[PDB]
RNA sequence: CGGUGAAAUGCGCAGAUACCGGGAGGAACGCCGAUGGCGAAGGCAGCCACCUGGUCCACCCGUGACGCUGAGGCGCGAAAGCG
RNA sequence: AGCCUACGGGCAGGCGCCGAGGGUAGGGCCCGUGACUGGGGCGAAGUCGUAACAAGGUAGCUGUACCGGAAGGUGCGGCUGGA
RNA sequence: CGCGGGGUGGAGCAGCCUGGUAGCUCGUCGGGCUCAUAACCCGAAGGUCGUCGGUUCAAAUCCGGCCCCCGCAACCA
RNA sequence: AAUGUUCC
RNA sequence: GAGCUAGCCCUGGCCAGGGUGAAGCUGGGGUGAGACCCAGUGGAGGCCCGAACCGGUGGGGGAUGCAAACCCCUCGGAUGA
RNA sequence: GAAUGCCGGCAUGAGUAACGAUAAAGAGGGUGAGAAUCCCUCUCGCCGUAAGCCCAAGGGUUCCUACGCAAUGGUCGUCAGCGUAGGGUUAGGCGGGACCUAAGGUGAAGCCGAAAGGCGUAGCCGAAGGGCAGCCGGUUAAUAUUCCGGCCCUUCCCGCAGGUGCGAUGGGGGGACGCUCUAGGCUAGGGGGACCGGAGCCAUGGACGAGCCCGGCCAGAAGCGCAGGGUGGGAGGUAGGCAAAUCCGCCUCCCAACAAGCUCUGCGUGGUGGGGAAGCCCGUACGGGUGACAACCCCCCGAAGCCAGGGAGCCAAGAAAAGCCUCUAAGCACAACCUGCGGGAACCCGUACCGCAAACCGACACAGGUGGGCGGGUGCAAGAGCACUCAGGCGCGCGGGAGAACCCUCGCCAAGGAACUCUGCAAGUUGGCCCCGUAACUUCGGGAGAAGGGGUGCUCCCUGGGGUGAUGAGCCCCGGGGAGCCGCAGUGAACAGGCUCUGGCGACUGUUUACCAAAAACACAGCUCUCUGCGAACUCGUAAGAGGAGGUAUAGGGAGCGACGCUUGCCCGGUGCCGGAAGGUCAAGGGGAGGGGUGCAAGCCCCGAACCGAAGCCCCGGUGAACGGCGGCCGUAACUAUAACGGUCCUAAGGUAGCGAAAUUCCUUGUCGGGUAAGUUCCGACCUGCACGAAAAGCGUAACGACCGGAGCGCUGUCUCGGCGAGGG
RNA sequence: CGAUGUCGGCUCGUCGCAUCCUGGGGCUGAAGAAGGUCCCAAGGGUUGGGCUGUUCGCCCAUUAAAGCGGCACGCGAGCUG
């Protein structure tokens, strides 16, 4: 049947995108932890 | 006038709709200080408050002159009687002879083509629009003003009314639909007449969808629902409640009083 | 205080009954009024106005037997009752 | 495809429509019966009350509606078969 | 066989808790009113307090043991 | 302020 | 974290084909005027049968499966909540 | 040495299950070291409202070509969606952005919050919505509405030529709107044709013939023509459109009443341009040449699409903004705007490929899920159904044998026909269309497809209507009548209700436990109670604010009951709610009689009784469609039996109507009656209701039900009681 | 209790005898027939339906008889639910 995962460019920029984060200060947190990390990819990629 | 219907399928014999002849040839709606668009809407910014509206057909709100000291001394023909959607009353295009049109919440045996003017000069016709100073004892009236140059927020439901039972000072003394006797100041406008389409109580919605085509969703009583979701439910079945009846917030609902005590209108305000 | 044959229930020391002044609302219209009138029956009673029916008298003016009753039908139909 | 005495005929035979009745199914009317149940009539001496007839001890009767073990009581309106 | 409550004149109920004396209503009997009955009036009689024991000077009353009556309970797989 | 067995 | 799911707002789309024939009109009839009665027209409906679509009633299979909810037969709704 | 310990490796099960839909394969010839799997050909089978074609999302090189098989591929593999390398995506007109707004987000001013932050008119962002200028062919291995060819357009900028008072983010018009059913004329699509064009064929008994087979088109400015859609024209007066207006609106006279006239679409035709089968010949994976100077014509059906803002009916009353037209103000009128014609300028991003699937979501080449458009023909009444089939695409990435039990999926059966069993669970019967015919009951609609039947094919003859057509032929829809033929059998295959009687429950259509429960549960119109006079009541939030609602007692919130019919009796003693300027109690505070500690003293500092002190509570009342409750014992009648009646105790009051061994009943398979040969179930009664009962509603109720219970008929492998056959294992 | 699936039915049985029938025998208040009771005996057999979920039980129509029990109230890596 139809599972969970059902993809949206559009959807998944504005929910989890860059500049989705920096608007709550939980968001500017995350960021702040993956620099910290080291993550290659501080926001998921949408092309 | 009210339609009945032949019991050619199931709720059919019951559903009942109001008569359509006191609407004259103007099914489509004015424009132009008409309507705006009508958000529709169940809830705040976020949750739900009112809870169990939704649904309902798409409406235009026709935008209603509930303030007519504007154009005082100037003088209307009734264009014509037209639907809202958004009133149990009807509602009366009005062009003014100054050429501007606007709607009057359309009172009881107003016709089409007929002369009606507000103001204090404003002679004693359906329609007509006053300071209630100056209207008579013991005349109905409708569309009453609470307090003076506020519009237009009393008794403007189908069929409802206002009766004048005498005066005080600067203020005059209402019987509303109610039934409660009010203290309004003198200066408040006021217009003559019943309000009509008076057979609005007496329509049968029919079926159930008739109640999603107005904008009410279903309701689910207390004691169909789990003690976490309201006071009444849970139980082994059809449990008779076993307390004092109550909201889903616990505030009772048999005969508890809510009125705020220290209302500085309590002094103005005689009966029920 | 009410109330009865006499009482009691009840109402009242939180201000009752009896009084005056003001306000709301509903129903029925005293005297006139009668052994009266009107209507086919049921029935109809403060007053005003509008609409409207039956009826009686005079003049003997016109039609010219157009009349009487009425199975069914149709309409009215106190009070109580129903939506 | 038979038989015949006159053979562009008849008979035997075949096919078809109608057809008594039988079968299937569903209706109408009537009769008998049916656990139980409603009220009725009759039945020498059963139980409870007093409804009515004298203002029958609340004048009576009545249409309707409600109530009550029971007659009945009460309400609304009517009648004189009462003052 | 668990828990609680009850057995009182002929019928229905008190009085038990705080021991010393058993009362109310109907009924029964006698007499009044009536012509006679019922209602009403005046008198009177009637009770091993379920039994068996024991605590006390003393028991319907306090405590045990049986016999009946009423109510509750008798659940989990 | 209720009532009066059956037939004669 | 409402890209599954529940609700709602804004905007678009979809519903093969058959039936049943409400109101309303028009004509005739009827009456003092009506109510009303016949036809003919008309096409209403949380109407009917039934595909797409939406479901998941009963059974069978499947059970380290094609599948962490499927398949076959059957069945409900299908202009409406 | 053990902790169902952790990590890693290797065993056992085991050469076992499985190899992923039962739509199906066989042969010849190539290539290769190696072919059941790669390529070609021939034959067969499957899809064909798709298993075919075009978009949008998603995926990101998977597209094409060359070299190759270690690994992936459930087998193999020369093959590939795989490895290496190279190539390939071309736009003023398609889609999106230098245009607009909706929900929503953001947010100058402003409001709020310990901080973070939360609201918030205007503005801004925000799109399959509005607006906007391109159609047909041909080329590549891979792109094309993008390149090329033909034809046609749109913006700007600069010039000229002709016109006019021009001129705004400002006013107004317009854009601009539902559902259902429809009219007329077109088009898309399709069918036929003795007519036109065409290579070819006469097979096997017959036919050189109105013979067979294939094909008869697309686009196209101006101009015409055919259908439509829009809008009255003047003259005054004017206080409104937040300044003005010649525009809009309002009022009064005239002329039209129509589309007569202006426009604007659609569709034909149109300069012309392109395409152009079947067969044969070829050599490719795959395309080419000829057929071709190709023909390119006439009928008929015909849309859900177009003219579009068409019409009619109905209630639930059906977006905004910009583009566009007009009107004017600041400014200007050497400016500017409009029209025509020249020349010039016309940017950013996507463009491959899969796209109901082996390239998206499911760890997989997963029998699942996924939005829009096209989706041919014939026949079955119609249709997107069903069967066969064009175009097109596949035979589902393990096979060869054999033909045991057993299993799955099917097919048939003597005689009996539910005896099986919890239950006809399952399977069978019936099934489409047309025409007869149809009950109790009933809310007058229904029940109804009730039930129960008859016909259904083909040939010939006669005959009635329509439509396109000229009033005619033809072509196409509906019919009627009469003769006749064949088969066991005519919706001859496929799709296609078993029915009835009677209870319970729920009125009905609907909804729910994704993933064991679709119901008698939830919802539902409707009834009642209660609250709420607006800055409402209630909800969310600390607040601001917002919902309610741009609503106003015929409205809104909460609660129960759940159409409808007939009804909803008694108790306010306790709890709750409502009313009550008395009284009792009561906190902070007021007040300080008195008393205490210190000081030599004035003084400073503590406790502190009277009395005055709100809500709440006690107290007085009302309130049951508020929470709730609604008795026990004994006697009595002239056969017994029973009790209309009486006594007594208690309560706040002691279950009324209606129903009752019921979805309530323990004893209980209560006792009668019916159905049956036999009935713990069912139906009708009795009442001894352990323990119904009136809005947690009571008693009924036509219709409805994938609910639950009982019975009958029809029919059957459910069974006696098995047997045989087929395909997949 | 780091799991022993529990009623009833279906299929398959197997065993014990304190035997329902058939075989043998004693007594009988056994005339005969048909019974009663008791002993030996299990080799074989022990039906079909209605009701209930039923084991049991009650009936219908039969029969020579319509037996009682054990095997985890036999049997769910065999089925039903
Ligand atoms: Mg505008
Ligand atoms: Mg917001
Ligand atoms: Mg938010
Ligand atoms: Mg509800
Ligand atoms: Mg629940
Ligand atoms: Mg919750
Ligand atoms: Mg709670
Ligand atoms: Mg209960
Ligand atoms: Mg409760
Ligand atoms: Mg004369
Ligand atoms: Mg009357
Ligand atoms: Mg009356
Ligand atoms: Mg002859
Ligand atoms: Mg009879
Ligand atoms: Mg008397
Ligand atoms: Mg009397
Ligand atoms: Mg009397
Ligand atoms: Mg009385
Ligand atoms: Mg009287
Ligand atoms: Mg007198
Ligand atoms: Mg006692
Ligand atoms: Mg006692
Ligand atoms: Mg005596
Ligand atoms: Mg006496
Ligand atoms: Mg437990
Ligand atoms: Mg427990
Ligand atoms: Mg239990
Ligand atoms: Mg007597
Ligand atoms: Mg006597
Ligand atoms: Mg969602
Ligand atoms: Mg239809
Ligand atoms: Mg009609
Ligand atoms: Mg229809
Ligand atoms: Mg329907
Ligand atoms: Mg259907
Ligand atoms: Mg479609
Ligand atoms: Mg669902
Ligand atoms: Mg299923
Ligand atoms: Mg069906
Ligand atoms: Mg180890
Ligand atoms: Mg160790
Ligand atoms: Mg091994
Ligand atoms: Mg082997
Ligand atoms: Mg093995
Ligand atoms: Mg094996
Ligand atoms: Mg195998
Ligand atoms: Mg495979
Ligand atoms: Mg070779
Ligand atoms: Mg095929
Ligand atoms: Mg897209
Ligand atoms: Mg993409
Ligand atoms: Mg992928
Ligand atoms: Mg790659
Ligand atoms: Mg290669
Ligand atoms: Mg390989
Ligand atoms: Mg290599
Ligand atoms: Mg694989
Ligand atoms: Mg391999
Ligand atoms: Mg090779
Ligand atoms: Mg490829
Ligand atoms: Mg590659
Ligand atoms: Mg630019
Ligand atoms: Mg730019
Ligand atoms: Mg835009
Ligand atoms: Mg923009
Ligand atoms: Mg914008
Ligand atoms: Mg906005
Ligand atoms: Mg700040
Ligand atoms: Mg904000
Ligand atoms: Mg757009
Ligand atoms: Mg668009
Ligand atoms: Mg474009
Ligand atoms: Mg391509
Ligand atoms: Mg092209
Ligand atoms: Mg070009
Ligand atoms: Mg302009
Ligand atoms: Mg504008
Ligand atoms: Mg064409
Ligand atoms: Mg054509
Ligand atoms: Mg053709
Ligand atoms: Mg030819
Ligand atoms: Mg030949
Ligand atoms: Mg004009
Ligand atoms: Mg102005
Ligand atoms: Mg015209
Ligand atoms: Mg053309
Ligand atoms: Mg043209
Ligand atoms: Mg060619
Ligand atoms: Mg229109
Ligand atoms: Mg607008
Ligand atoms: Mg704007
Ligand atoms: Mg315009
Ligand atoms: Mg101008
Ligand atoms: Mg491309
Ligand atoms: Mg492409
Ligand atoms: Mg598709
Ligand atoms: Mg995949
Ligand atoms: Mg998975
Ligand atoms: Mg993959
Ligand atoms: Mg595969
Ligand atoms: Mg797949
Ligand atoms: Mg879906
Ligand atoms: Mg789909
Ligand atoms: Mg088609
Ligand atoms: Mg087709
Ligand atoms: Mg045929
Ligand atoms: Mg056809
Ligand atoms: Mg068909
Ligand atoms: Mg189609
Ligand atoms: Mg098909
Ligand atoms: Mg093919
Ligand atoms: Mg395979
Ligand atoms: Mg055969
Ligand atoms: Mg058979
Ligand atoms: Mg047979
Ligand atoms: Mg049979
Ligand atoms: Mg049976
Ligand atoms: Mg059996
Ligand atoms: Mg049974
Ligand atoms: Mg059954
Ligand atoms: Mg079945
Ligand atoms: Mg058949
Ligand atoms: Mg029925
Ligand atoms: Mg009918
Ligand atoms: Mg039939
Ligand atoms: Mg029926
Ligand atoms: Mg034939
Ligand atoms: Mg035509
Ligand atoms: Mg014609
Ligand atoms: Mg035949
Ligand atoms: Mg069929
Ligand atoms: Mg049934
Ligand atoms: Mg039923
Ligand atoms: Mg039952
Ligand atoms: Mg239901
Ligand atoms: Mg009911
Ligand atoms: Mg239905
Ligand atoms: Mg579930
Ligand atoms: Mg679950
Ligand atoms: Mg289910
Ligand atoms: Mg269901
Ligand atoms: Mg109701
Ligand atoms: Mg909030
Ligand atoms: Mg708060
Ligand atoms: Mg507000
Ligand atoms: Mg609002
Ligand atoms: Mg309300
Ligand atoms: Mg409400
Ligand atoms: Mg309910
Ligand atoms: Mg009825
Ligand atoms: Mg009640
Ligand atoms: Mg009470
Ligand atoms: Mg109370
Ligand atoms: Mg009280
Ligand atoms: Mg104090
Ligand atoms: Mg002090
Ligand atoms: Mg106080
Ligand atoms: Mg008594
Ligand atoms: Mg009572
Ligand atoms: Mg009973
Ligand atoms: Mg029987
Ligand atoms: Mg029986
Ligand atoms: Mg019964
Ligand atoms: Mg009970
Ligand atoms: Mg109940
Ligand atoms: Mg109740
Ligand atoms: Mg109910
Ligand atoms: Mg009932
Ligand atoms: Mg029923
Ligand atoms: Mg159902
Ligand atoms: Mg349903
Ligand atoms: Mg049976
Ligand atoms: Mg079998
Ligand atoms: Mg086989
Ligand atoms: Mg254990
Ligand atoms: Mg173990
Ligand atoms: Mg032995
Ligand atoms: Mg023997
Ligand atoms: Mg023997
Ligand atoms: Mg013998
Ligand atoms: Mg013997
Ligand atoms: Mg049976
Ligand atoms: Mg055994
Ligand atoms: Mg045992
Ligand atoms: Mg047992
Ligand atoms: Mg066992
Ligand atoms: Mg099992
Ligand atoms: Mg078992
Ligand atoms: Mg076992
Ligand atoms: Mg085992
Ligand atoms: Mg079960
Ligand atoms: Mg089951």
């Amino acid at each position: 049947m139809k599972r969970t995962w059902q993809p949206n460019r559009r959807k998944r920029a504005k929910t989890h995108g860059f500049r989705a984060r920096m608007r709550t200060p939980g968001g500017r947190k995350v960021l702040k932890r993956r620099r910290q990390k080291g993550r290659w990819r501080l926001t998921p990629a949408v092309r | 006038a009210v339609k009945k219907f032949k019991p050619y399928t199931p709720s059919r014999r019951f559903m009942t709709v109001a008569d359509f002849s006191e609407i004259t040839k103007t099914e489509p709606e004015k424009s132009l200080v008409k309507p705006l668009k009508k958000t529709g809407g169940r809830n705040n910014q976020g949750r739900i408050t009112v809870r169990f509206r939704g649904g309902g057909h798409k409406r235009l709100y026709r935008i209603i002159d509930f303030k007519r000291w504007d154009k005082v001394g100037i003088p209307a023909k009734v264009a014509a009687i037209e639907y809202d959607p958004n009133r149990s009353a009807r509602i009366a295009l009005l062009h003014y002879v100054d050429g501007e049109k606007r709607y009057i919440i359309a009172p009881d045996g107003l016709q089409v083509g007929q002369q009606v003017v507000a103001g204090p000069d404003a002679p004693i016709q359906v329609g007509n629009a006053l300071p209630l100073r100056f209207i008579p004892v013991g005349t109905v009236v409708h569309a009453v003003e609470l307090e003076p140059k506020k519009g237009a927020k009393l008794a403007r439901a189908a069929g409802t009314s206002a009766q004048i039972q005498g005066r005080e000072g600067d203020y005059v003394i209402l019987r509303l639909p109610s039934g409660e006797l009010r203290k309004v100041h003198g200066e408040c406008y006021a217009t003559v007449g019943a309000v009509g389409n008076a057979d609005h109580k007496n329509i049968v919605l029919g079926k159930a969808g008739r109640s999603r085509w107005l904008g009410r969703r279903p309701h689910v009583r207390g004691a169909a629902m789990n003690p976490v979701d309201h006071p009444h439910g849970g139980g082994e079945g059809r449990a008779p409640r076993g307390r004092p009846p109550a909201s889903p917030w616990g505030w009772q609902t048999k005969g508890l009083k809510t009125r705020k005590r220290r209302k500085p209108s309590s002094r103005f305000i005689i009966a029920r």
